[PDB]
């Protein structure tokens, strides 16, 4: 029992804020599409106007250039009406597309408009959906522009403008309050009768707003003359209506036809279906008429009838009671003075307006990833920046020289008036870059410095090629500026792309003066296009030929000097779309909300900009980003060294960011500061913009503002004291805190005399997320690398110095160090590693390593492909209570694998194995079948985990139960097949056998002594169940045989140990299950091995599927386990060697001991689990040895399960071996 | 085309169970009972034996009689 | 329609006589297997939708 | 130029090839625009030029 009424407003309602807000909108496809298409039709219909009308219409590209004129009021009616209609339609479309509001329906809704909106009412009253309304919306926009043009023309014919027009358009309507409608009309009749005016110039009533207020329109001068007659208490106001409408004595049906002519005839025009409530007409309900007919009637209302506003509420009430409802909800769109409308309509219905002022509008959460606003106009992120500078060597030294406020001008070093020139001009690390030691001078200093700075920037950004879907090898473009001076400078980005392996776009742009700034602009443009996901940018300006010749560069805050004080800079930045950088966890330093520019065609003397163009640019940029000038804290100047510019531009910039109140006061509330990087370092012709960007980033990082080395004398006559206008300069450091829950924004602009006026706005990094989750890891791994022994020494000493300076930072820093130095760097040949539990342990280890290296010991690289590992799987003889439950807890892959295997076992009707990895207590009461299933499941899971880390098996070996796990690692069987085999064999041997009938004995002695020391030949009295090693053997049989053998051997003084295995594999016990095991065996799907299998059952290396017939499992389960002969065969075959690294997958190093004994005492072995050692010390030791050997471990996956340690620190720059070259 | 078309005719006769002489131009797949699954199997057999680039649906989409299929195979 | 792992599936199809024509469909995983998947699986797959009330 | 699986000419209409290199040489920076100019002239005059390079 409720109806919603949609109402649209006339030209009185200002539509400057709504249009700008709609222009801001970017998260709604329909709105952006409509706002892009509307300018096209606007220009199209605007091109059909008469010559005079077109002459007085501003040139524009989109709507953003119209709103300033609308606000100023110098906008003609023809486009004013169309802009108003555009605003109404866009607001409605946004409300009903992003507002998720059901489209109005004839059942419980109706529409209304007044003087503009009757056009929109029919458009909205025809379509049943937003998509079906866009073409009708554009048609209505065309109709509105044509109507406005016609009305403007008739008005111009009636009367012309004035000499003081000054662009602004006079008003044609005025509202009158304090007189009845009929009485006022009689007054006008008397006035005209008193005078003698043409019937097309007398004032007339346009609207009857009500019994107490009314509106009257006429020509401007006639309107003022009539208003002069209206005394008190009558009050008069001048509305912003520019043309005469609602005049039944100026227009006729012919004009209506002329306006409607823009709609071609057809039979597809949708009939209006949602009732339209109009009041000016006789019948107040409209429905069924075709779109052209309703549009023509709306035009007639807008042009020929006087709108009787006073009857609107009664009409709405009448329609409501006609439907039978007892309330109306107003939903005004752009309707001026809409608050009063609500109660006015309600007062004519039964007084049962239930309040219910609630609208549940909690948006459904967006799908992951898609939540980000379409790539169009997304914030840009500056990941890192590196670059040399005069009288400095990096960003930190640049800041140090900045804060002291010291001019970098100095005498040129003899090795190469004064100047700001790099102290060290060209030094290169040729070895790192794979170049001849003597060909370096051929490459000019610019390319070398660009390469160095780019490498440093990439390293500091924690970017490694081909690790994340946004740092690919083919999604990294390079844009580079070019100064005025392939294997030359034209290929600098080419050299970067080739060496760092990036295969992406490369360019060397230079327009006139802002080469680097234009390059950055286009890099952000490409990023917003989606061409690339990362970009390296930043130009260079290093000089080559001194050509030093007057004795002055630039005076303190003045232009009496003649020089420009040119400088050198090689800055380079990284760039990513902010959502990607956020999703990748990189050191975001700042952002570029938006960028815009022009060319300033107008020039004064030779090459100068203009204040008006600067004001327009500042307003534009502040509008597109959607921030007001009151929140811009600091602005920077590029400068050109000219006379008028460097001084007067200051007043030009404040014109927009801090205009003066008309009455005289400070517009701004928070103080504003200005600076010019080209005051100490000097002007970097091709890189001044990037140098200023670097200065801004340093300011943001250190959260200060540098003392100015400029103003020290009386203020320039062209630069009035800004202290009055809430602005000034600082003589010393002025803290600049990050406002709590707020952000500090900056605006960088360049005023190159050539004409370019590129400007952009910065924005402090989003609130750094505070990771809370602690790092459960106790032992951590820190890695290093280099490409030269001296580079390694420098790296080690730099890291030692770094650690000593943060020994007391926090307990939760070491994991960050490990992550940044392992998973966010490229590992060179010369490797070095330290491992420990605390910072001091690592520091001491690295100190000792550096001492060893500096003592004189050389440095050796690693093999080319890294070592080869031979895996090893243990039998069921060493399982203990907690089988790596910590792994099940701290690793997602392991947990998923165990859950999967449990589910699959439940599928086959096998015991569940999840309990074994959760409670850690059920080990004491585990059935043998559950024991073996857990063993094999754990073997497979650990092997998969280890393979994930980046270890590829070269050979495999198992011991009587790791054989099943071994085969899968070789690819012979599928996991399900191995689990089925193991489970069914366990079930068969449990069902058909009796527990404890047999047993097993382990003896440490040679076979010959064993046979000679026991009465009765082997085979009948005892059997060699497994041949373990030269002096290690194990025997099995019946209780009587085993006890007799034990007595005989111990009587000979040969120690022998019982084995707890209740069952005894490879004995007479397993005899009666072979048929069923074979039957089960045949059902699996055997496959050719992918790598050699060192099978002990046959005592031979196996490399074909022909040996794994279903009888192989029976032979393995029955026959003894010959290990020594198989290992000897592998050794002589060249498979194993003293250089491969053994690695056991299971509880303790038992098999690896056998391999080491049978291959050489110098072989390296590693165990991944142990009874009395937390798994992670073994893990870090093994990974450290793999790394130092030369392997390539997948570090990223080593840390993926530990969010606490995911943060890139700021380690010291790479330790280049600095060698001097200059020619 | 002749040898390839004749091998195609042999395949069609095998699948539909008819004889080569019977698959004439006038005959329609509906009368032959070439079902939609039958069209898929025929297309697979064609592209497997005679190694032709025939999409799985052109037989059903374009070929309503044997003549249309003959034209399609004419290339 | 009959589905299984490719090797066992081919093994089973080979024992289908002539008037039992057969083909292959472009399915690259097993579905509609009451003996392979359980409620845990459907919970996992659909767990990406955040919980709410509208 | 697709090659038929059985082996035949699948590309019905002739696919002429040409290169401005021989006629005037190589500019190394204007080669693309020079080639495009040649295309425009061929389109205007509707005549594929004779090839030089034998």
């Amino acid at each position: 029992a409720q109806m919603r009424v949609v109402a649209f407003g006339d030209q009185t309602y200002d539509c400057s804020e709504a249009v700008s807000q709609l222009l801001r909108v970017r998260d709604d496809a329909i709105v952006v599409d409509f706002l892009e298409r509307a300018p096209a039709v606007l220009k199209a219909e605007l091109a059909r106007l008469s010559s005079e009308q077109q002459e007085e219409t501003p040139r524009f590209a989109t709507l953003a250039e119209l709103v300033p004129r609308y606000r100023a009021g110098t906008l003609n009616p023809a486009v004013s009406q169309a802009l108003t209609c555009i605003a109404q339609l866009g607001l409605f479309i946004r409300q009903h597309s992003s507002g998720q509001e059901a489209y109005p329906t004839a059942h419980d809704s109706c529409i209304t408009g007044v003087c503009t909106g009757a056009l929109t009412a029919v458009a909205v009253g025809s379509a049943s959906s937003v998509t079906a309304l866009v073409p009708l919306a554009l048609h209505t926009v065309a109709v509105a522009v044509r109507l406005g043009a016609r009305a403007w023309e008739i008005g111009s014919c009636l009367a012309d403008a004035r000499r003081g027009a000054n662009g602004r358009y006079a008003s044609w309507t005025s509202a009158v309050g304090g007189i009845s409608p009929q009485d006022l009309q009689d007054r006008i009749s008397a006035y005209t009768a008193e005078q003698a005016l043409a019937s097309v110039s007398v004032p007339y009533l346009s609207a009857a707003v009500g019994p107490g207020q009314s509106s009257v329109s006429a020509a401007p001068v006639i309107l003022d003359a009539f208003l002069s007659t209206l005394l008190r208490p009558l009050t008069t106001t001048r509305l912003p209506i520019t043309a005469p409408y609602h005049a039944p004595h100026l227009f006729t049906a012919k004009d209506v036809q002329h306006v409607t002519d823009c709609l071609p005839p057809s039979e597809a025009w949708p009939t209006v279906r949602i009732p339209i409530i109009s009041f000016s007409r006789d019948e107040a309900v409209s429905r069924g008429a075709s779109f052209p007919a309703a549009m023509s009637e709306a035009v007639r209302d807008c042009l020929i009838r006087p709108i009787a506003l006073d009857r609107m509420a009664v009409s709405i009430a009448n329609h409501a009671r006609d439907l039978g409802k007892d309330s109306v909800l107003p939903s005004p769109i752009a309707l001026s003075f809409s608050d009063k409308l609500g109660p006015q309509v309600n007062s004519h219905l039964p007084g049962a307006k239930a309040p219910t002022p609630e609208l549940t509008s909690k948006s459904i959460p967006s799908a992951i990833g898609a939540e980000q606003q379409p790539m169009a106009k997304s914030p840009i992120a500056i990941l890192a920046a590196s670059g040399r500078f005069p009288q400095s060597s990096s960003m930190d030294q640049f800041w140090d020289v900045l804060i002291n406020g010291v001019d970098t001008h100095e005498l040129v070093p003899p090795t190469r008036g004064f100047g700001c020139w790099l102290h060290e001009a060209g030094e290169f690390d040729a070895a790192y870059f794979n170049m001849s030691p003597r060909e370096a001078p051929q490459v000019d200093p610019a390319q070398r410095l660009a390469l160095l700075t780019a490498t440093e920037a990439l390293e500091q950004a924690g970017v490694v090629p081909n690790r994340t879907s946004s740092t690919q090898k083919n999604r990294v473009g390079v844009w580079y500026g070019a100064t005025s001076n392939g294997g030359n400078r034209a290929f600098i980005p080419g050299r970067v792309n080739y060496f760092h392996k990036f295969s992406g776009p490369s360019y060397t742009i230079d327009t006139a003066c802002s080469s680097s700034l234009a390059a950055l602009h286009m890099a952000c443009n490409a990023l917003w296009r989606g061409e690339v996901d990362t970009a390296i940018v930043g130009g260079t300006n290093v000089l080559t030929n001194p050509d030093m010749t007057r004795s002055g560069n630039c005076k303190t805050f003045d232009d009496e000097a003649d020089g420009y004080c040119r400088g050198e800079a090689v800055v380079t930045l990284i760039l990513k779309r902010l959502p990607d950088a956020q999703a990748d966890k990189d050191p975001i330093q700042a952002s570029i909300l938006g960028i815009a520019t022009n060319h300033s065609a107008e020039a004064a003397s030779i090459t100068r900009p203009h204040a008006g163009a600067q004001q327009d640019l500042f307003q534009q940029v502040l509008t597109e980003t959607g921030l007001t000038a009151n929140d811009i804290s600091v602005c920077e100047m590029a400068g050109t060294g000219t006379q008028a510019g460097d001084s007067g531009e200051t007043t030009s910039v404040v014109e927009t960011l801090a205009p003066l109140n008309r009455s005289g006061s400070a517009v701004r509330t928070t103080p504003l500061y200005i600076g010019a990087v080209k005051s100490n370092v000097g002007h970097a012709e091709s890189a001044a913009g990037v140098s200023s960007l670097a200065k801004i980033l340093l300011m943001l990082k250190h959260s200060k503002i540098p003392p100015h080395v400029g103003i020290k004398t009386k203020l320039n006559h062209r630069l009035p004291d800004l202290a009055a206008r809430n602005t000034h300069i600082a003589r010393s450091e002025v803290p600049w805190p990050r406002p709590k829950n707020g952000k500090r924004r900056v605006l960088l602009n360049n005023f190159s005399a050539a004409g370019g006026n590129t400007c952009l706005v910065l924005e402090d990094a989003p609130e750094p997320e505070d990771s809370q989750e602690v790092d459960p890891r106790e032992h951590h791994i820190v890695a290093l690398s280099a490409k030269t022994p001296d580079s390694m020494v420098n790296n080690l000493t730099n890291m030692i110095t770094w650690i000593d300076k943060h020994s007391g930072d926090s307990l939760a820093t070491l994991p960050q160090l490990s992550y940044t130095t392992t998973a966010r760097r490229v590992h060179h040949r010369h490797r070095a590693v330290a491992t420990g539990t605390d910072l001091l342990q690592i520091r001491s280890s690295l100190q000792e390593q550096l001492d060893r290296r500096v003592s004189g010991e050389r440095s050796i690289p690693h093999p080319p492909n890294g070592p080869s590992f031979v895996l090893a799987f243990t039998g069921q003889g060493s399982a203990f209570a907690g089988m790596g439950v910590d792994l099940y807890k701290r690793f997602a892959s392991f947990r998923s694998d165990i859950a999967r295997y449990d589910q699959i076992c439940e599928g086959m009707s096998l015991p569940s194995i999840k309990a074994m990895f959760e409670d850690e207590k059920v080990f004491s009461t585990a059935s043998p079948t559950l024991q073996q299933l857990t063993h094999v499941c754990f073997q497979m899971a650990l092997y998969r985990l280890w393979k994930s880390l980046g270890v590829q098996a070269k050979a495999v070996v198992g011991h009587a139960l790791g054989e099943y796990a071994a085969l899968y690692a070789a690819g012979v069987l599928s996991q399900s097949d191995t689990l089925y085999l193991v489970g069914r064999r366990a079930q068969l041997m449990e069902k058909h056998l009796s527990q404890g009938t047999h047993a097993m004995l382990a003896v440490r002695a040679k076979e010959e002594a064993i046979v000679a020391a026991i009465d009765g030949p082997p085979g009948e009295a005892y059997e060699f169940s497994c041949r373990n090693g030269e002096q290690r053997n194990v025997l099995g049989g019946t209780v009587a045989q085993i006890q007799a053998a034990k007595a005989a051997l111990e009587a000979k003084k040969i120690r022998c140990q019982y084995l707890d295995t209740p069952m005894a594999f490879h004995t007479g016990q397993v005899d009666p299950i072979l048929p069923e095991l074979l039957q089960v065996a045949a059902a699996c799907s055997i496959q050719d091995p992918q790598i050699p299998v060192i099978s002990p059952a046959y005592g031979k290396v196996i490399r074909s599927a022909k040996d794994f017939q279903p009888e192989y499992f029976t032979h393995h389960c029955r026959s003894s386990v010959n290990m020594v002969d198989a290992l000897q065969s592998a050794v002589e075959e060249g498979l194993l060697d003293k250089n491969v690294i053994g690695l056991e997958i299971g509880p303790g190093p038992v098999v690896t001991q056998f391999v080491k004994e049978a291959v050489g005492t110098t072989m390296q072995t590693f165990a991944s689990i142990n009874k009395d050692k937390d798994t992670w010390q073994l893990m870090t030791q093994a990974l450290a040895k793999f790394y130092l050997a030369g392997a390539s471990v997948e570090w990223s996956r080593y840390h993926e399960d530990f969010p606490g340690a995911q943060k890139v620190l700021e380690l010291p720059a790479y330790g280049w071996a600095l060698k001097n070259y200059w020619l | 085309i002749g040898t390839v078309w004749r091998d195609a005719l042999k395949i069609l006769s095998e699948e539909s169970g008819l004889t080569d002489e019977e698959l004439t131009d006038d005959t329609s797949f509906a009368d032959v009972g070439v079902d939609s699954l039958m069209s898929l199997v025929i297309t697979s057999r064609l592209r497997d034996e005679l190694d032709i680039d025939f999409p799985d649906r052109a037989l059903f989409e374009e070929c309503q009689t044997i003549f249309d299929l003959r034209k399609r195979f004419s290339g």
